[PDB]
């Protein structure tokens, strides 16, 4: 109300200006309404005056009149629908620039009337003779049809396939799979030979949209479906990343010696994915953790492309660490080890705690290096390193539980180093380890003793592992350990206010004082011994290789 | 006490500011950037009070320009803002009608304002009357 | 693609342009709060929020946010992301808000021809002269190593890092958090044979009345977000910053007071440790403030201990430990002999074993030219020290 | 004319590099000048102009205090205006800023007085007041100085307080500041309040005085064609009248304390009447009047007939058409329920608070709504606010929600009437948000189940119950299955809560659960084998399957196998 | 072949003439272009290539990266004594984080070599 004038002030000075004959310095006029309107000033009252210079014959000042009214075309479309006799007034114009970008301008308005307008102006652009503009007009039916007479339009896209210039055919097939989201059939003849022969031809964004649409058709002989395959096989080889992995898609889908030559020519594209830009390789590292599920047998030589290199972001790292337990064999796991001995010292402390539970994946996956990943741990242990040396006490206890009673020689190591822990799961282990084996450890009761001081401000973690290990002590060694019990059963029952805590408490404090020898079979009994996509889910995003169900490792139901 | 008074628009640049506390240079502009972090979030049906940093900041927009008065926790926050709407109003009769530009090319005259009405952290003259029989004085003179 | 937005360093929307209206006015914010102001989570290329897709690649400064809401390739994103810059880079030089500032018309007009209802058009640069009408607006020897001496050996080779940071708050008893920096540094000892040099990498909280700031030490060289240096034998502060932005705090008090008449006072104060269950906070100090008339007070603790000085006129209560997402709650009852009072903030010591400006190392890659030693070794150890400076809420 | 065409030549700049050619070829033309006064202070525009945008100015000081000593007011304004904006601490410059004040003080042209009284007020370093502290109160106490003057001498010795208070030592003149309080300019009283406000902050009993003129002013106020400011007679004096009172105790005299009780009466009597116009700056002037008799009234806390009358008031603002007035009531009525005489009136408006919680949009007036109800809270009204906060947790923003459940647990262990709404207290709370619900206070729930025999039907019944829901918190299960592990008998004879029912209810959520939470209810499996003999086959095959005895945690394996053998054996 | 390291920018200097830098010439380049380095099997091959077509102006197979094919430069951290195949040459690099990445391609090659050699002589 004050600051609002229109008879002087900057609106003022402006609207001055765009009111003057010279061309050259309206054009400067409307790139200061722009440049003000994008920073965030109040422009609305400039509104038909700019459109006062649509009436012209200058290419570049037309434009700039156009980029004007895109900004209102999303934001505020009942303002832009107040310009739509100018449009349709361009939409024939020669200089088909201005024909194919009145037609953008008229698409990107979410009103209801503009239908009226988007009729006989726009069929003329899908028969346009400059291929530029049936190029715009193919995408404008996809924006029409997102608000039965564009059911005659329909057919028109059908039409432009049938194009000598590809990047018509590239869009009108980008336009007909978005509508054929909510309504395409891709019958062999003349539809599958010239999308193949275009797909030879055309831009490299349109290359992406015919094999995203091959991926529709469903092929019925197993010859017909080689014959597709000949020409899907040379795409990649193409230096975009989204070729190759739509290439791909078409290939693990048509999949029915030719299938021999097709699994050898799938490994090379693959790997030279991984020299590109980092967020091209978290894209293809996504799929290639599906297809070495489904298709082991295409990468199962190549691990050494797959070693995480230093300079790495955390997101192709963890990534690259996944795919090299998938490739773990026997063949193999020397330099795995190798491998995975060496991130272990690295300084980024979020990887190298997976780069210690990553070795224990290869304990339990590769059965025959057991005593290699043992033997692996227990180097790390003696660097002194305070995320490495209780980050191994975890996997070590997994590897007890996989493997028992073979590996217990190193307890007498690991035993030392109680003042290295601080992490609630790490002491949770050590404690799993004097509980079991206490018959192995000399001097258990003194271990566990040095626990129950500090009893509370412990995680229950620890005082559930603490109460089950010294019951395992006592039912081990009766008579040494009378004090141990009368105390952790005190502080469980008695101190604590944890109801999980004391009840377990009791169920310990009634069997002992029922009968100990019933007590041994129930808690001293044997335990029994102890990571891949379902292949119902599995094989649902090998449909989906290229996009970003295969990056989430998701369906399309959840996005 | 007042803390400064700003004066900015919605594209961020400022119209005017009068420091009423000892700051640096880096950071006189630290604080401004970071008023309008927080006057061009709120809506037309938030409160014009903001707590901010240990004090609190004060403002009303007036269709393309905020003031921002910045004054102590403890400070009358429905007085400070009607002192704003003070200082509109002396501009508005002292430039005849007012736009933004007034505040550009006659930067060193609205200096002669704000010492006219807010002196050394505090409300000097309220009057409009005397403001406007000052300020006409001086231009005369 | 439903719309480009280009952010600038700060998390404000230099440029933007939707292309479906599928993506509202909620979008351009989804991404500033829960991407570039992430605190504590680990960045990703592509992250899910509310059933809309952010796509994202930075250029040394510059969000470029690609958004959509449908099943979209997104190697196709990403390699139309890049295309989208170097077609920018080929009218600007480089990519940063001081070119991009002098350049909305050229944007706008790349913007449509470029990208069509989020459908990538043909980006060659050749094409786009017949297309685009307007135009870019455009913008030896180290001899001796002074700081480190000659043929230097050890038994074997280590290397300490400490990323030592304090952090400092004032917090409002609502919850909002009304200012808050991190002040650290990074202090290597290196003790390495030989003459090595030596990479160091970082995530990128760093900026390269507390305002952002970063010094480095004389030995570092800039020039990617890596730093090549030569380190001097022994303790040597390798960089030196403070930081404004996206603070991660770890604790948060919440005093809860109530004045009843002017004779009696009871003080709740709530304590919520704000980090992971894994982590363990250690040296705990609540020092809640009384008034200058307080008789004496009887003051319950659920774990740590407190006891009223009333030489300070505080309730200090100290925890020895505190694990990450928990809760612990003080009760005191203040007896008073009777102005109203001025509440002094409760303040608050503590120490966590994580760097709380969000500071992270990445890689230390140690080479030396003319030994027989490499990085793997070399053994390196990592430790993060977070401390607090002042750190407190208003009662 | 010549600043205009320079600054529109910034202005036509299209990029930032165009800007820096631009202003370094005109800096270096300034600094090759370095003269008409007219071209010299034409040239400090530009300079100051060009240090407004922020580059570095380096120079032109020595001729802004050649523009000083000039005797055109236009040449002087904008000499002062560059010292106090550039401030210099070269010791030759403030010599010769501080000679070019003098000049200016020594003279009796009220407008050369004004530029050098506002110089000091503005730079006010100490070097100025090393000067000038002992010059500023003899202008301000000499009959021979204008009213305008008056106004800006009183507020540059404020400022030469708050600098340095040493400078400024008190004495003979603050006897004749508080006879300004008597002064017919208002704009002189305005300048003297304030001044007399700070000055009593650290000696009060040397401005005692000034409380008998003050409240004899201020009754002539509230009950002047230039200070009226929409229809409200003289408000920002009336709030700076209003704040100089409140640094005492009420007066000594009693007529002065009488005087002080009808203009209190006054002010709330003209809050209850028909606005005089409809524009917010009325009512905005008007209510910042009232904003401040409030604060005052609890300040002393004396007349408890005037703090009834504010804090209902204060509830007519409750349910106002705009923010501003919304969020100042709150904050004001969580000071006035602390009081021993407003503490009954506040809580007559407790419908009115709750009904403002639920329709406030603001986050900011929303919580402070929840501030005054856990402040208002008695042994009378705990059952209400604590049931009517539950009733707004159920459709609360997950941005409130953590203060009110730490407020709702707080409330009820404080005021538990009895040990039966507590219990159903809390398990109401775990079932709504038991996210946010500490572990502490979800321990003593159990506690009071177990110590007391009478609650375990009602507490056994309304967790089966809470359990029904597809959405439960983990929290809610883990309550869930230890009561129910331990009472599910009290219950079990109603044939929808039959054992084999409790037992499916519990393992249908046994699943997408916590680790700690897996390992509670493998704690309740076995305690429905003690219990429910007619179960025992169907846990017994949940206890052997593989997903439990195979499980990859330890503590879920141990519990797991221990418990087989127990049903067994 | 694999390739090792892709480094643009690079400057070569014809030497004049041990092995200090300021001897050289260090403002006339005799050729720029951009440098890989490829491998296969045992060996390492330094490749000069120009920026424009790619054609091979120099190539120098390594076989053991302390050795006598490259050479540092005693002043500096960038410059390199280059065997190609005979003559030597002057390499030159902008920063050290690309005389960095020259360094570690070469010996995180030869590393890998030592390894499948160790991996046969078990």
């Amino acid at each position: 109300k004050y600051f609002t004038t229109n008879k002087k002030g900057e609106i003022f000075e402006l609207k001055a200006e765009l009111n003057n004959e010279k061309k050259e310095k309206r054009k400067e006029a409307v790139k200061k309404v722009i440049a003000a309107m994008t920073v965030g000033k109040d422009v609305s009252s400039l509104f038909p005056d700019v459109v006062n210079c649509m009436q012209t014959d200058n290419l570049e000042l037309k434009k700039l009149v156009y980029l004007y009214l895109m900004n209102y075309a999303k934001s505020q479309p009942d303002m832009a629908i107040m310009a739509v006799n100018s449009f349709v007034k361009d939409c024939e114009d020669p200089n088909p620039l201005i024909r194919a970008l009145a037609v953008r301008t008229m698409g990107c308005i979410r009103v209801d009337k503009i239908t009226e307008y988007l009729c006989e102006p726009l069929r003329k652009c899908l028969k346009d003779e400059d291929p530029y503009v049936r190029k715009t007009a193919a995408v404008c039916v996809a924006k029409l049809h997102d608000i039965v007479e564009d059911q005659g339009f329909l057919d028109s896209l059908r039409d432009l396939i049938a194009d000598s210039n590809p990047m018509v055919v590239a869009n009108a097939v980008a336009a007909l799979s978005e509508i054929s989201e909510s309504h395409l059939l891709d019958l062999n003849p003349q539809n599958i030979n010239k999308l193949l022969t275009a797909l030879n031809e055309c831009t490299e964004w349109g290359q992406i949209f015919i094999l995203d649409c091959l991926s529709n058709y469903n092929p019925k002989d197993d010859r017909e479906a080689q014959s597709i395959c000949e020409r899907v096989t040379p795409r990649l080889s193409h230096a975009n990343s989204a070729v190759v992995l739509s290439a791909v898609k078409v290939l693990m889908k048509f999949l029915e010696d030719y299938y021999n030559m097709l699994l050898k020519k799938l490994a090379p594209p693959l790997v030279t994915l991984l020299s590109g830009e980092p967020e091209v390789q978290y894209v293809a590292l996504r799929n290639i953790n599906l297809i070495v599920q489904k298709r082991p047998e295409i990468l199962k030589q190549e691990i050494k492309v797959f070693f995480v290199k230093y300079n790495d972001p955390i997101y192709v790292k963890l990534e690259k660490l996944d795919i090299m337990i998938r490739l773990a064999s026997q063949a193999n796991i020397a330099q795995v080890l190798a491998e995975l001995k060496e991130y272990a010292t690295e300084v980024d402390v979020d990887f190298v705690r997976k780069a210690v539970r990553a070795i224990g994946r290869c304990a339990i996956k590769v059965e025959q290096s057991a005593e290699r990943c043992v033997s692996t741990l227990l180097d790390l242990i003696q660097t002194k390193v305070n995320y490495v040396v209780q980050e191994a006490i975890v996997v070590i206890r997994d590897i007890f539980r996989k493997y028992p009673n073979k590996y217990e020689s190193i307890i007498a190591t690991l035993c030392e180093n109680l003042d290295s822990l601080d992490e609630p799961d790490a002491r949770a282990a050590m404690i799993w380890i004097v509980g079991e084996y206490a018959e192995r450890i000399d001097n258990a009761d003194e271990l566990l003793e040095s626990f129950l001081e500090g009893f509370h401000d412990e995680s229950t973690q620890v005082q559930l592992t603490l109460l089950t290990a010294i019951v395992k002590l006592f039912l081990k060694k009766p008579s040494e350990t009378q004090e141990l019990v009368q105390q952790v059963l005190s502080l469980a029952t008695q101190d604590s206010d944890n109801p999980d805590l004391r009840d377990r408490g009791y169920i310990y404090w009634r069997l002992l004082s029922t009968d100990p020898v019933t007590a041994k079979e129930v808690v001293l009994s044997e335990k029994p011994l102890i990571d891949l996509i379902e292949p119902t889910l599995l094989d649902e995003l090998i449909c989906h290789i290229g996009s970003l169900a295969s990056v989430y490792h998701k369906p399309p139901n959840a996005f | 006490m007042i803390r400064f008074i700003l004066i900015q628009n919605r594209a961020g640049k400022t119209r005017l500011a009068k420091w009423y506390m000892q700051f640096d240079d880096d950071e006189k502009q630290k604080l401004i950037e970071e008023v309008h972090a927080v006057v061009t979030v709120r809506d037309a049906k938030h409160t014009n009070f903001v707590e901010f940093r240990n004090f609190k900041i004060i403002y009303r927009r007036y269709a393309g320009l905020y003031f921002c008065i910045c004054v102590d926790v403890n400070d009358n926050n429905l007085a400070y803002l009607e002192a704003i709407h003070n200082f509109v109003e002396v501009l508005n009769e002292y430039f005849h009608n007012v736009c933004e530009l007034d505040l550009v090319f006659n930067f060193y005259k609205v200096y002669t304002v704000v010492d006219e009405m807010f002196l050394a952290g505090e409300i000097r003259e309220t009057s409009q009357t005397k403001v406007l029989k000052q300020l006409l004085m001086l231009q005369s003179l | 693609i439903g719309g480009l937005f280009i952010y600038n360093h700060k998390g404000e929307v230099l440029i933007s342009r939707v292309y479906r209206d599928d993506i509202g006015r909620n979008a351009v914010d989804a991404f500033r709060v829960n991407v570039i102001h992430a605190r504590q989570q680990v960045r990703s290329p592509v992250t899910n929020i509310a059933r809309t897709s952010f796509f994202h690649v930075k250029r040394s400064n510059i969000w470029l946010a690609a958004v959509t809401k449908q099943n979209v390739n997104a190697a196709m994103v990403f390699e139309f992301l890049y295309k989208m810059c170097d077609v920018m880079a080929a009218y600007f030089g480089k990519i940063s808000e001081e070119n991009i500032k002098n350049n909305f018309v050229l944007i706008y007009e790349l913007l449509d021809e470029i990208l069509d209802f989020g459908y990538p058009q043909n980006s060659e640069t050749g094409a786009l002269k017949t297309f685009i009408t307007q135009q870019g607006i455009k913008s030896q020897v180290t001899g001796q190593i002074g700081w480190r001496r000659e043929g230097i050996k050890y038994r074997r080779n280590e290397l300490f890092l400490d990323v030592l940071e304090s952090v400092n708050l004032l917090m409002s008893p609502q919850g909002q958090v009304l200012s808050a920096h991190v002040s650290g540094r990074v202090v290597m000892k290196s003790y390495l044979s030989g003459m090595p040099e030596c990479k160091f990498g970082m995530n990128d909280k760093i900026v390269i009345i507390a305002i952002d700031d970063c010094t480095f030490h004389q030995c570092v060289r800039l020039s990617e977000r890596s730093i090549s240096f030569i380190p001097p034998d022994g303790e040597f502060e390798l960089m030196r910053y403070r930081t404004t932005k996206d603070i991660i705090l770890p604790f948060r008090v919440i005093p809860l007071v109530r004045e009843v008449g002017r004779t009696k006072l009871e003080v709740k104060v709530v304590i919520k440790s704000n980090f992971k269950p894994s982590l363990l906070a250690q040296k705990i100090e609540v020092r809640i403030p009384t008034p200058l008339n307080t008789s004496g007070v009887q003051v319950i603790c659920m774990k740590g201990k407190a006891k009223y000085k009333a030489s300070e006129n505080a309730i200090v209560w100290k925890i020895k430990r505190m694990a990450g997402m928990k809760e612990s709650q003080i009760s005191a009852e203040i007896e008073l002999l009777p102005k109203k009072w001025a509440r002094p903030p409760i303040s608050m010591n503590f120490e966590v074993p994580f760097a709380p400006s969000g500071l992270k190392v990445r890689y230390l890659k140690v080479f030396e030219p003319k030994l027989n030693y490499s990085d793997h070794d070399v053994i390196k150890w990592v430790r993060y020290i977070g401390r607090s400076g002042i750190y407190e809420t208003r009662c | 004319r010549g600043l205009a065409v320079f600054i529109s030549d910034i202005r036509n700049c299209k990029s930032k590099e165009a800007e820096i050619k631009r202003i370094n070829k005109e800096l270096a033309n300034i600094r090759s000048k370095f003269l008409d006064g007219y071209s010299k202070k034409k040239y400090v525009c530009k300079l100051l102009f060009i240090f407004l945008l922020g580059h570095d100015i380096d120079f032109g000081h020595m001729e802004a205090v050649n523009l000083l000593s000039s005797n055109r007011y236009t040449e002087k304004q904008i000499g002062y205006l560059f010292i106090s904006v550039l401030v210099n601490s070269n010791s030759e410059l403030i010599r010769l800023i501080n000679n070019a004040i003098k000049n200016d003080l020594a003279s009796r042209n009220p407008t050369f007085m004004g530029l050098a009284l506002h110089c000091i007020a503005n730079v006010g370093s100490r070097e100025m007041a090393e000067a000038f502290a002992g010059e500023i109160p003899k202008i301000l106490v000499a009959g021979d100085t204008m009213d305008s003057v008056k106004q800006s001498a009183a507020l540059c010795l404020l400022r030469l307080y708050r600098t340095s208070p040493d400078l400024v030592p008190m004495g003979d003149w603050t006897s004749r500041v508080v006879h300004l309080l008597n002064d017919q300019h208002l704009g002189v009283v305005t300048a003297a309040t304030s001044l007399i406000t700070t000055l009593a902050q650290k000696n009060p009993e040397e401005f005692k005085t000034s409380v008998s003129l003050a409240v004899s002013r201020l009754s002539r106020i509230v009950t002047l064609q230039d200070y009226t400011y929409y229809f409200v007679p003289a408000p920002w004096l009336s709030v700076k009248l209003l704040r100089l009172l409140q640094c005492y105790p009420p007066p000594e005299d009693p007529a002065v304390r009488g005087r002080l009780t009808e203009c209190l009466e006054t002010i709330l009597n003209k809050a209850q009447e028909p606005p005089k116009s409809k524009k917010v700056q009325h009512s905005n002037a008007k209510n910042a009047v009232l904003f401040e008799a409030i604060s005052l009234i609890i300040h002393h806390d004396s007349e408890p007939n005037l703090l009834v009358r504010a804090c209902n008031q204060l509830g007519q603002f409750l349910q106002h058409r705009e923010t501003n007035l919304r969020y100042l009531a709150l904050e004001s009525m969580c000071t006035l329920a602390s009081s021993e005489f407003s503490h009954e009136a506040v809580k007559t408006h407790i419908e009115t608070v709750i009904n403002a919680l639920k329709t406030e949009r603001d986050v900011s007036v929303r919580q402070r709504a929840v501030d005054l109800l856990y402040a208002m809270c008695d042994r009378s009204n705990a059952q209400q606010i604590v049931a009517e906060m539950l009733s707004y947790l159920e459709t609360a923003d997950y941005s409130i929600r953590e203060e009110i459940v730490l407020k709702v647990a707080i409330l009820a262990e404080k005021y538990a009437v009895d040990y039966t709404w507590y219990v159903d207290t809390i398990l109401n709370l775990i079932r709504i948000a038991g996210d946010y619900v500490s572990e502490e206070v979800w321990y003593r729930v159990i506690q009071i189940v177990i110590n007391r025999d009478d609650v375990q039907g009602y507490a056994a019944k309304t967790v089966f119950e809470a359990l029904q829901a597809p959405a439960c918190h983990e929290n809610l299960v883990k309550v869930g299955g230890y009561i129910l592990g331990e009472f599910g008998n009290l219950i079990a004879g109603d044939p929808r809560s039959s054992p084999l029912i409790q037992f499916n209810l519990l393992h249908s959520k046994f699943h997408l659960c916590s680790v700690p939470t897996r390992a509670l209810l493998l704690s309740t499996y076995i305690k429905f084998v003690n219990l429910f003999p007619e179960v025992k086959a169907t846990i017994q095959d949940v206890l052997r399957s593989d997903s439990q005895l195979k499980n990859a945690d330890v503590e879920l394996q141990q519990r797991a196998v221990e418990y087989l053998r127990l049903s067994t054996v | 072949e694999s390739v090792l390291c892709v480094k643009p920018e690079v400057h070569v200097y014809r030497i004049p003439p041990g092995y200090r830098a300021s001897e050289w010439q260090l403002d006339q380049p005799s050729w720029s272009g951009r440098l890989r380095i490829t491998a296969k099997g045992k060996v390492a091959y330094i490749k000069l290539e120009d920026r424009t077509s790619g054609e091979l102006f120099a190539q120098a197979p390594v076989d053991q990266f302390p050795g006598t094919a490259v050479e540092s430069v005693t002043d500096s951290s960038r410059y390199f004594v280059i065997r190609i195949e005979r003559a030597f040459i002057g390499l030159g690099f902008g920063d050290r984080g690309d005389a960095f990445d020259f360094n570690v391609a070469l010996q995180d090659h030869f590393k890998w070599v030592k390894q499948q050699c160790e991996f046969a002589k078990q």
